[PDB]
């Protein structure tokens, strides 16, 4: 059923799964029109489409024009990433399609399962994980190539650049998660974390630094610090 | 009018006929219910004074024959079954009936609630959904499934209800996802009513015979069949104006004929605030939106 913290070790099995985060499909900068009306500008935005266990990330980038037009926008964002979820499915090869597909929020199922109904024996399954997927466009290379392009477009990344080749998916994840939850928290500092030191660089082929093991240790903990100072900061503890 | 003899009465139940019934003692002598208007469908039921689990019961028409009540003690259950033989059966009826051993069919005439509940029931139809084709009335029990929840066992006992599913291939178009299932008319008006029942009647008739089933059974299948029907309609923002205005009727019926007690396991929560206050057909339902406000404010 849903997926929590007790079920945890199984995105890392060998049963093909991918997250799906739809929260960055419809975004809109909100603006006083002449009269003193309020109005939207939608840019550019991505389906967030993750497999855990191997970093594969289908970033589906949504131009506005699929906008121009339509009514109940943020009703048919959650339709479109649907459309283009069992797209994504249908074009990979049988051996490859997953088996689950982990909706992060519980509005998407409806529509999955609906644009799933071709392939009965995937599952759609919610979670009440609280992942930090949102802060996908807080990864600057993410971010560039959603606010660039001019025609709907499809990217491949690896999330996890070329840490597996040193570490385990478990951690490959709980590493990606906290990054992103401290990126989501408190961008400006958590880039500071990331960027201060200029002699740390970024592949032209990865999305993060190429932090030694050591390095990675001390980023992982201030990335912490980071997290629970802000929290401090929230609720006055 | 037209009789159903009863050969006796061995254990303590309670009968009832339509939405009458009556307390009937062990070896009272009780032979049979009298006056019963022909030109509807009707439904005697049983529940013995000691199982008030297992509500059973059997529907019929009496112009399709001569039939009769019968306890059998190896089963342990009144059956119902058919005289063939015309003289002998206007000669136990007479005989009984001048012994007055019967009860009338006791109808109010300004009382239309029986047609009203009945209206698009047809005994045809009901032998379609409870197959069991050597017995020209069919029986009913609290127990049976449907065959929509058989798929989620034995075939012979099962409600042969039409499946209706909002997530599936036959409700939906490829390439009309999102309108199809937010806008259910093409579900509605081209599968259901002109490719499967062919015409509103039968349609409604079996939304009226699925509620029946329900209530006088508190048939859990049935009452998701019955909600599932209401569900399409109002999920349908394209819906013939006539089916509207009866289907309000049809409801206000229902809801009213309910027994207060069990509006809890009767009615589904969901389904009514979506067909009375969120669906195309909230403004549609006048009768039935006031009857559930002023009785069951609760629920909503």
């Amino acid at each position: 059923g849903a997926m929590n913290s007790s079920n945890y070790a199984e995105l890392f099995n060998n049963d093909i799964k991918l997250f799906v985060d739809d929260t960055n499909v419809y975004r809109v900068t909100v603006h006083k029109t002449f009269e003193g009306n309020v109005a939207t500008k939608a840019i550019n935005g991505c389906i967030f489409t993750l497999n855990p266990k191997t970093g594969h990330l289908f970033l589906k980038i949504i131009h506005t024009s699929v906008w121009a037009g339509q009514k109940r926008l943020s009703q048919l964002a959650k339709w479109k990433t649907a459309e283009e979820v069992s797209a994504l499915v249908r074009s990979l090869p049988k051996e490859e399609q997953p088996k689950q597909i982990i909706v992060t929020r519980k509005a998407m199922l409806d529509p999955l399962e609906v644009h799933m109904l071709d392939f009965p024996n995937i599952a759609i399954r919610p979670t009440e994980l609280r992942l930090p997927f949102s802060a996908a466009m807080s990864i600057d290379k993410l971010s560039d190539v959603v606010m660039k392009a001019t025609e709907p477009q499809m990217v491949l990344f690896n999330i996890y650049d070329d840490w597996l080749d040193r570490i385990s998916s478990y951690t490959a994840f709980s590493r990606l998660t906290l990054l992103l939850r401290a990126l989501k928290t408190n961008e400006e500092s958590a880039k500071m974390i990331l960027l201060s030191d200029p002699t740390i660089t970024i592949k032209s082929y990865h999305l993060w630094p190429s932090f030694t093991d050591e390095q990675w240790i001390t980023i992982e903990s201030q990335m912490r610090d980071l997290i629970l100072t802000e929290y401090g900061r929230k609720y006055n503890v | 009018m037209n009789t159903v003899p009863f050969t006796s009465a061995p254990i303590e139940v309670t009968i009832g006929i339509d939405q009458y019934s009556f307390n009937v003692k062990e070896n009272q002598p009780f032979h049979g219910i009298k006056d019963i208007p022909i030109g509807h469908v009707h439904v005697i039921h049983f529940q013995h004074a000691d199982n008030s689990s297992m509500r059973y019961g059997y529907w019929f028409d009496c112009r399709m024959g001569n039939f009769y009540i019968q306890y059998d003690p190896k089963d342990g259950l009144y059956k119902m079954m058919e005289e063939r033989d015309g003289a002998k059966f206007e000669n136990i009826v007479h005989n009984f009936k001048e012994r007055q051993m019967m009860v009338s069919y006791p109808k109010i005439d300004e009382d239309d609630t029986w047609y009203n509940l009945t209206e698009f029931v047809q005994m045809d139809k009901i032998r379609k959904i409870v197959r069991k084709d050597e017995n020209q009335f069919s029986y009913v029990d609290s127990s049976m499934t449907t065959v929509q929840e058989n798929e989620l066992s034995d075939p012979a006992h099962s409600l042969n209800y039409t499946v209706i599913n909002f997530k599936s291939r036959e409700a939906i178009r490829p390439g009309h996802e999102m309108e199809d299932f937010l806008d259910k008319s093409y579900y509605l008006n081209t599968v259901m009513l002109q490719g499967i029942f062919k015409n509103s009647s039968n349609y409604f008739g079996e939304l009226q015979f699925a509620f029946l089933n329900a209530m006088f059974f508190g048939n859990y299948g049935s009452s998701l069949q019955w909600h599932a029907m209401i569900e399409l309609i109002c999920s349908s923002a394209t819906v013939p104006k006539h089916m509207l205005d009866k289907l309000d009727e049809i409801l206000y019926y229902q809801i009213k004929t309910l027994p207060e007690q069990y509006s809890d396991i009767l009615l589904n929560e969901r389904v009514w605030n979506i067909c009375l206050y969120s669906s195309f057909q909230k403004n549609s339902l006048h009768n039935t939106e006031k009857i559930m406000e002023n009785k069951y404010p609760e629920l909503l």
